[PDB]
């Protein structure tokens, strides 16, 4: 047996931020060498653990969140921090104890006139709870006059589209990221190292 | 279609080491050699070596022996070449070139045929201690036919890249050659001449892009006018 | 190392003339000599191949002759876009070597060149510097002189030249001169002019502007 990483990062498609993706990785075997031996991570930080340590350690279960940011909101998928990802699409606890891994999909994620399937949360009532999603699309009213299901003025659709094109710059172009939650509970150890 | 394509413009310091990628589209990778050729900025062409693309053979002109590296990725179908101990006489242009197939003759010779049908994008390489630096991009607003264009000043190092509403404006473009000022930074102007009566019906934005600093700006060129106050 | 001399190292042609250049090799190298056409800023392409085969898609007015160590390369009759710079290659010994090269230009009618002047930017005065352009498009002969009058004195030392390479349409010229102060020192006068003399121009034309205005 062994864990279905491949499933999670070679995935042909990806999901929005406001809609991520969890995979639940439960009583198997992962060889966490193949991921932190890829020159092709452009981001790579593990909290509460290192990824030297990971092939010998034992856990409950694992959870592995899949989404599509741009280029410099991946900062933000990071203990305290805010910004419209981190608040109003993907929160990540201060205790989270884990490992997020990014890379640049420009050569997939991109079309010629602009990929426009790929969408986030702009407008918001309030901020997300930590591993907390929201999929409404209720319209979002901002001022004092009710919207009753029609936007326009001081009304909007709460989601918003990335404008994702090649010919974006480095901060503009679509990132993959996935983020890996470790939950050491009071159970038997399903997900563990090789050694 | 064939296709190579290389990596980007790339700067280092003297005494480092440069890997410049090329990826083959179109063909059956493995069957073909691959040959790499450096031009330096205003000179003419030199070999340097070839490589085998299914075995990995490689050989190398005897002044880059020891210090040139070729490499092979048949997965990716991608060649690679790496240059160490570079210094100032290695500023030049990589160019990756695919000729055709060697054949066995009557007589069961082996002879090449070793002429470039096809050639990479090329790949600048600029050996200096200077530090990478972006530039800034200025209109140069229009005043029959019209000129209008964008000033790329202080930056380095070579190359920038400058189209017009994303290359949909191409006659009458003039991309002027940079000069180095005193500054040791390099400066850039990229014109184009359009009908007058286009000015108020057409919108003119210039895209420039420098990736070896990361940078990349739709610079609006507006018409300057005269009596326009508020 | 075989070493192949190529002969002109320059030359300047009209539109419909026949264009011949040689390339000499330093030992017998059979017939394996390869004719490529560089045009600035492009990568080479492959016009002859095997000192006389003409590669596909490449028009029937270009040719190509010799064996040993004499070799030609001809061009029927030119055409505005032949500008190039040709090599002539190698490969019947390793290591593959090129010649110098050839450097290949039109001859035209003379042409006037049209002048035109951008005063700095708003937007660039903002971070401290002025750069004033002086530009002048598809002009021929190459030759022409500008001259920045600053309040008619001239300014030495402190503007750059840009001259594009021929075009492969009208073959012509284009030039870029920059002028760059300090705004403090851009400031101090109030007329810049762009005086450019050229064969073409029956007398100096100047284009000038007023700061501020
Ligand atoms: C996801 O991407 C590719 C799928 O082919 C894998 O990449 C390689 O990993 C193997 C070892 O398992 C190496 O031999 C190859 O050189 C790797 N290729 C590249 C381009 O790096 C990768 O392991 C897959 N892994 C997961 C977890 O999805």
């Amino acid at each position: 047996n062994l864990c279905p990483f491949g499933e999670v990062f070679n995935a042909t498609r990806f999901a929005s931020v406001y809609a991520w993706n969890r995979k639940r990785i439960s009583n198997c075997v992962a060889d966490y060498s193949v991921l932190y031996n890829s020159a092709s991570f452009s981001t790579f930080k593990c909290y509460g653990v290192s990824p030297t340590k990971l092939n010998d350690l034992c856990f409950t279960n694992v959870y592995a969140d899949s989404f599509v940011i741009r280029g410099d909101e991946v900062r933000q998928i990071a203990p305290g921090q805010t910004g419209k990802i981190a608040d109003y699409n993907y929160k990540l606890p201060d205790d989270f104890t884990g490992c997020v891994i990014a890379w640049n999909s420009n050569n997939l994620d991109s079309k010629v006139g602009g990929n426009y399937n790929y969408l986030y949360r702009l407008f918001r009532k309030s901020n997300l709870k930590p591993f907390e999603r929201d999929i409404s699309t209720e319209i979002y009213q901002a001022g004092s006059t009710p919207c009753n299901g029609v936007e326009g003025f001081n009304c909007y659709f709460p989601l918003q589209s990335y404008g994702f094109q090649p010919t974006n710059g480095v901060g503009y172009q679509p990132y993959r990221v996935v983020v890996l939650s470790f939950e050491l509970l009071h159970a038997p150890a399903t997900v563990c190292g090789p050694k | 279609q064939v296709q190579l394509v290389q990596s980007g413009a790339e700067v280092k310091k003297p005494g480092a080491s440069v890997k410049v990628s090329c990826k083959a589209s179109g063909y059956t990778f493995t069957s073909y050699y691959m040959h790499w050729v450096r031009q330096a900025p205003g000179q003419g062409l030199e070999w340097m070596g070839i490589i085998n693309s299914s075995g990995g053979s490689t050989s190398y002109a005897q002044k880059f022996q020891g210090r040139v590296t070729m490499t092979r990725d048949t997965s990716t179908s991608t060649v690679y070449m790496e240059l160490s101990s570079l210094r100032s006489e290695d500023t030049a242009v990589y160019y990756c070139a695919r000729p055709p197939r060697n054949y066995y003759d009557r007589s069961g010779y082996y002879q090449r045929a070793e002429y470039f049908q096809h050639w990479g994008q090329g790949t600048l390489v600029t050996v200096s201690s200077a530090s990478t630096k972006g530039p800034s991009v200025f209109p140069l607003a229009p005043s029959g036919t019209a000129a209008l264009g964008c000033l790329v000043k202080d930056y380095f190092p070579e190359p920038v890249t400058v189209s017009w509403n994303s290359g949909a404006l191409t006659s009458g473009v003039h991309t002027f050659p940079a000069v180095l000022q005193s500054s040791g930074l390099y400066s850039l102007s990229s014109v184009v001449t359009v009908p007058s009566s286009s000015l108020g019906t057409q919108t003119y934005i210039c895209n420039v892009n420098h990736k070896p600093s990361n940078t990349k700006v739709d610079k609006r060129v507006e018409p300057k006018s005269c009596h326009h106050h508020h | 190392d075989i070493q192949l001399t190529q002969s002109p190292s320059s030359l300047s042609a009209s539109v419909g003339d026949r264009v011949t250049i040689t390339c000499q090799a330093s030992q017998d190298i059979s017939n394996y000599l390869n004719w490529y056409q560089q045009r600035p800023g492009k990568a080479p392409k492959l016009l002859i191949y095997d000192a006389s085969n003409l590669e596909t898609g490449v028009p029937s007015r270009f040719s190509g002759s010799g064996s040993g160590t004499d070799f030609t390369f001809t061009i029927s009759s030119l055409q505005p876009e032949d500008i190039a710079t040709y090599y002539c290659q190698q490969y019947d010994n390793p290591p593959l070597t090129f010649g110098g090269g050839t450097k290949l230009e039109i001859k035209r009618t003379v042409a006037a060149p049209s002048v035109f002047i951008f005063p700095p930017s708003d937007e660039q005065l903002k971070s401290g510097t002025a750069s004033v352009v002086c530009l002048l498009n598809n002009f021929y002969p190459r030759e022409a002189k500008v001259q920045w009058k600053v309040d008619n004195a001239l300014q030495s030392g402190n503007s750059q030249e840009s001259v594009t390479e021929q075009d492969s349409k009208d073959s012509t010229y284009s030039l870029s001169s920059t002028l760059t102060l300090s705004k403090a020192d851009y400031e101090k006068h109030k007329v810049y002019a762009c005086e450019v003399t050229h064969q073409g121009l029956s007398s100096p034309v100047t284009k000038s502007f007023n700061r501020g205005e």
